[PDB]
């Protein structure tokens, strides 16, 4: 019991003092990346049948 | 009363085809209804469809117009094409009895060999037995020969009613040694309709049919009414064999509603 | 080419499915000291025991080696033709190894109650087994069963105690109208044959609504 | 005394909790409040890969974005072809209790696993005939609940033993073991670079396990029940957890907090899989209500529903190309909701 608790305490102390960043920067870096790959998403922006290998396209 | 009777027969045909098509569709488009026994239900529904399309439209006319059939060479092949499209049903009710008897009396032995390899053979046997029993101003009176009515009557509705009545009085016995949980009204009622319907609709006809063999005073109008229960039974059949089963009811709710 | 290969693959898959559907499957369950190994002998992870009685085909899956939470993998066993359960009548004189004053049989009842009143096995019947009957029949001669039930009347007795325990076990299936619970005091495979014949016949006698 | 450790650990946890707050400026839903909505999303089952005789418990799209694996309780692990629907392979397993699959990145090997506690690996190109069981990794003390190849050699598995383990398919010996996770490990997911991976226990928590040094780095809490799924934002700096609490959540690795919570009154069932669109703006969550709800990972406003399954959806995967969503349910059919 004692040794396991001490190891847990050591892990917690190691993970407590890690550095972080305000929510604002993470939010910005999330929405900026989401915008950056707009045209590359065939679900967010449905792609025409010319790029729908399931409907009608090269399948050989 | 001509238009009213024609409309009533139309309701008969519509209900028959609707119910049988519903059963045929629900049997296939359902994961639960994947058991091999349902091949019998599909075949019986197909027989009901055929007897509801190729038969009733003409034999309602032959009674309405009250005169020469529409044609004289298409009769010798529908007169025996309405008499084999009913015997198919009356013998599919003697095949869904042997099946639902062997799947209870000998479960372990029959649950093996309960595969389509034998169900298909049984269905083909039924569809050939029916054909064997079908082929032996002027009106097309059903062929009543002194030596053909007896054999047809005693091969088409006295074997199939002496083999589904000595096979549903056992499922009553077995269903008494295998419930022991106060389900007395369950296996006692639903087993009364599946034969209660089958013999109220049909027998009142066949009795008179072979009773004419002794020239008994059967009234003509009453007999021509008894004649017309077979098709209404072909209509009532799909619901009788499908309502009570839970999986069929769920499929009906999912498809119809 | 690919079409023919895939057609043959489908044919083999259908044949294998047909051959497998003719099997009876039995998930075997028990507590720690239940004595399920005794049942397996008489009759890691999953251990599959395939046998045949009177020309039938049983697979029995023993899963007791799985030491993890049970609600996260029990899903896989929805479709077993029955569930064999095993309890140890000599286990009412044992307290839990880790916990204190936790009568082992109380834990066994809790496990069985969880198995029965579960959303997956709402119709899958249980076949109960009460192992080690003789050892209990001798143990009860000094230790009254009232130790394990402060609501017991009727002094120590084997013709009564082993029926009272069976009553407490059958008093836990709140789905009284859906699933049956058979019972035999471990010819055992003969009983399992006679109790899965009933399940097969009563599942055939319900596909047509007679039951 | 041990009470000293308990008290100081409590104060350490309180310090972490009250220091995370200091890293809060405004909720993500405030910053993105002016973002442009996405509208409605419609998806129709282009194919329906058929042939399984029992439930379907997992899948994995190949790197090709053409082939896909799928495991069923029928006892066979099938490998399909999305375009044509022809079953390229159908592996006959040894134990018919399967809970996972992992198509290799290079497509030459496949894996499996389940209640047998053993991660079997199958070589597809025998060079002389059909397949053969290439290897079998044993050493876990509980069922194997997920497993993904790091490359064609190393495989990192996770079990109900309350641990994870990095193996070595060449020698079948655990190269590393990730311990420190209280509950089970119901699912994990690698990172884009395969140098980190988040594991989600049934303890209502997730942990950002490292790989090189075999030690956690961060722990995220806030879920109220088990965590049946987990995935990464395609840039490996955020992960979405899907719990049996019925609510998805979006956790931030850098800020080490909670950003969004995707929940609704009309849904009370628990998630069983999540995934992102290639743009990382469609948190496709495969619920257990027979449905597979699309979400909007930046505003939480549900924007679709892939309701076409007769039984709960257990598998949900978006190809690496980005233009399909294969969903697998307990009714034995795989759908492809292009
Ligand atoms: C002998 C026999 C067998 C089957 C059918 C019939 C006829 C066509 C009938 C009358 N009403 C319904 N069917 C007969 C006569």
């Amino acid at each position: 019991s004692i040794a396991q608790a001490r190891k847990l305490v050591e892990q917690l102390k190691m993970e407590a003092n890690i550095d972080r960043i305000k929510v604002s920067k993470a939010a910005a870096d999330l929405m900026a990346y989401c915008e950056a790959h707009a045209k590359e998403d065939p679900l967010l922006t449905p792609v025409p049948a010319s790029e729908n290998p399931f409907r009608e396209k090269k399948f050989f | 009363v001509t238009l009213t009777l024609v409309c009533l027969a139309g309701l008969l045909m519509l209900l028959t085809v609707f119910g049988n098509v519903l059963v045929i569709i629900a049997v296939f488009t359902s994961r639960a209804l994947k058991a091999p026994q349902n091949l019998f239900l599909v075949s019986l529904a197909s027989a009901d469809i055929l007897v509801a399309t190729l038969v009733i439209p003409f034999s309602l006319a032959n009674e309405v117009m009250g005169y020469w059939y529409f044609g004289k060479a298409w009769c010798e092949i529908y007169l025996a094409l309405d008499v084999l499209f009913c015997t198919s049903s009356i013998v599919h009710l003697c095949a869904i009895s042997l099946d639902r008897y062997w799947s209870i009396t000998q479960a372990i032995e029959y649950n093996l060999k309960r595969t389509p390899r034998r169900i298909k053979a049984i269905i083909i046997t039924v569809w050939v037995i029916s054909a064997v029993i079908s082929f032996p101003e002027p009106r097309c009176e059903i062929n009543d020969q002194k030596w053909y009515v007896i054999s047809s009557c005693i091969g088409s509705f006295f074997a199939p009613c002496l083999i589904m009545i000595l096979v549903y009085v056992r499922i009553y016995q077995i269903a008494k040694r295998r419930t022991r949980q106060n389900r007395e009204k369950r296996f006692t009622f639903v087993l009364a309709v599946v034969i209660g319907v089958f013999v109220v609709c049909w027998f009142p006809f066949f009795f008179t049919y072979t009773l004419t063999a002794v020239g008994c005073s059967v009234p003509r109008t009453l007999f021509k009414f008894f004649f017309w229960f077979g098709y209404c039974n072909s209509s009532l059949n799909p619901v009788i064999y499908t309502i009570f089963n839970h999986d069929f009811r769920r499929a009906f709710k999912k498809i119809l509603c | 080419a690919a079409v023919e290969r895939s057609k043959m693959i489908d044919r083999n898959l259908r044949e294998d499915g047909e051959k497998a559907a003719r099997e009876v499957k039995l998930l075997l369950l028990g507590a720690g000291e239940s004595g399920k190994s005794t049942i397996v002998k008489q009759m890691t992870g999953i251990v599959e025991t395939h046998f045949t009685f009177k020309d039938l085909h049983f697979k029995m899956f023993d899963v007791g080696a799985q030491r993890s939470e049970r609600k996260k993998w029990i899903h896989c066993f929805e479709g077993v033709t029955a569930i064999i359960f095993c309890v140890a009548l000599s286990d009412y004189d044992l307290v839990l190894a880790e916990d204190e004053e936790m009568n082992r049989m109380h834990e066994s009842m809790k496990l069985f109650d969880s198995i029965c009143n579960n959303k997956w096995f709402t119709d899958t019947s249980i076949i109960l087994f009460l192992n080690k009957k003789d050892l209990f029949e001798e143990k009860i001669k000094k230790s009254p069963l009232t130790i394990c039930y402060p609501e017991y009347a009727g002094s120590n007795t084997y013709e009564e105690a082993a029926a009272y325990i069976q009553c407490q076990f059958e008093d836990l299936n709140k789905r009284k109208d859906t699933k049956e619970i058979y019972t035999h005091f471990t010819k055992n495979v003969q009983f399992v044959f006679d109790a899965v014949t009933d399940v097969i016949i009563k599942n055939n006698l319900k596909d047509c609504g007679l039951f | 005394e041990l009470d000293q450790l308990r008290q100081e650990a409590e104060q350490l946890k309180n310090q972490i909790r009250d220091a995370r707050k200091a890293c809060a400026d405004a909720t993500l839903s405030q910053i993105t409040n002016n973002i442009d909505p996405v509208g409605r999303i419609q998806m129709r089952t282009r194919r329906t890969l058929r042939g399984h005789l029992a439930k379907i418990y997992a899948m994995h799209w190949g790197t090709d974005s053409r082939l896909l694996v799928s495991a069923s309780q029928d006892g066979k692990l099938i490998i399909w072809d999305s375009y044509t629907t022809n079953k390229v392979h159908a592996i006959p397993l040894r134990s018919s209790w399967v809970m996972t699959c992992a198509y290799a990145p290079s497509g030459n090997y496949v894996a499996c696993g389940g209640l047998d506690n053993i991660c079997s690996i199958y070589n597809l190109k025998t060079r002389e005939g059909n397949v053969r069981v290439s290897r079998e990794l044993a050493g876990h003390t509980g069922y194997l609940s997920c497993c993904r190849f790091l490359d064609d050699n190393q495989i990192v598995t996770s079990s109900g033993d309350t641990t994870c383990a990095l193996w070595d398919i060449e020698t079948g010996q655990q190269t590393t073991t990730f311990t420190g996770h209280t509950g089970d490990v119901m699912s994990l997911s690698l990172a884009p670079d395969t140098r980190l991976f988040v594991s989600g226990a049934c303890d209502a928590s997730a942990k950002l396990w490292d790989v090189r040094e075999g030690m956690c780095r961060q722990t995220f809490t806030g879920h109220e029940s088990d965590i049946n799924a987990i995935c990464f934002f395609p840039n490996g700096n955020a992960f979405a957890t899907g719990s049996d609490d019925a609510t998805c959540r979006l956790f931030d690795l850098r800020a080490d907090q909670e950003l969004m919570t995707y929940s609704h009154d009309n849904i009370i069932c628990g998630i069983t899989s999540v995934s992102f669109s290639k743009s990382g703006r469609l948190l496709l969550a495969g619920y257990d209500d027979f449905n597979c709800n699309v979400w909007d990972a930046l505003k939480a406003d549900r924007a679709g529903v892939l309701a076409g399954h007769d039984n709960r959806v257990s598998c949900l995967g978006v190809t690496d190309d980005g233009m399909a969503v294969a969903t697998g349910s307990w009714d034995s059919f795989l759908k492809i909701w292009n």
